[PDB]
């Protein structure tokens, strides 16, 4: 969240683990920039 | 825009923000309407001293 | 696909501003409002 602009990179990749975060490496693509303007300091996910 | 936007008593829809805790970031934006406290007491409700 | 999405604020109560990022069933939905989130948000499913 920087100068009013948030900005989302992410990454997809197929695994097989089953309790980890899987240990290698792969860079994020720049996925989208939204001009929202507004103080973040917390957040939360939303689970199904 | 004097001729678009003045009215003979004024204008009053235009608004902006007298007070703030803090100075906001670049292109930041803040639509919260709740009381400023000029006083070292806390304050609550719709005004105080 | 149970993790769908994201708040994002500060007071999250409708006091001030926040956005939501959700990926529910049919679009992808990003909003900033006033919002009045729950203490535990969420998005559900009938099942088989
Ligand atoms: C964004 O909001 C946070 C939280 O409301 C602000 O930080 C608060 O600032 C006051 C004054 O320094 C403190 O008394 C609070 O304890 C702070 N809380 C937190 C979580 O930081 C922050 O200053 C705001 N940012 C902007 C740019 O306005
Ligand atoms: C996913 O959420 C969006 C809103 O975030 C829903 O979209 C609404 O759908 C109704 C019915 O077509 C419209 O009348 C509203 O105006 C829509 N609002 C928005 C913001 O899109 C959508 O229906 C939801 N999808 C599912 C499958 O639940």
């Amino acid at each position: 969240n920087i100068d009013g602009y948030f900005k989302i990179y992410s990454k997809h990749t197929p695994i097989n683990l089953v309790r980890d975060l899987p240990q290698g490496f792969s860079a994020l693509e720049p996925l989208v920039d939204l001009p929202i303007g507004i103080n973040i300091t917390r957040f939360q996910t939303l689970l199904a | 825009s004097n001729n678009l936007d003045s009215k003979v008593g004024g204008n009053y829809n235009y608004l902006y923000r007298l007070f703030r805790k803090s100075n906001l970031k670049p292109f930041e934006r803040d639509i919260s309407t709740e009381i400023y406290q000029a006083g070292s007491t806390p304050c609550n409700g719709v005004e105080g001293f | 696909n149970i993790i769908r999405g994201w708040i994002f604020g500060t007071t999250l109560d409708s006091k001030t501003q926040s956005l939501l990022i959700v990926n529910n069933a049919t679009n992808v939905v990003i909003k900033v409002c006033e919002f009045q989130f729950c203490n535990d948000p969420f998005l559900g499913v009938y099942y088989h």
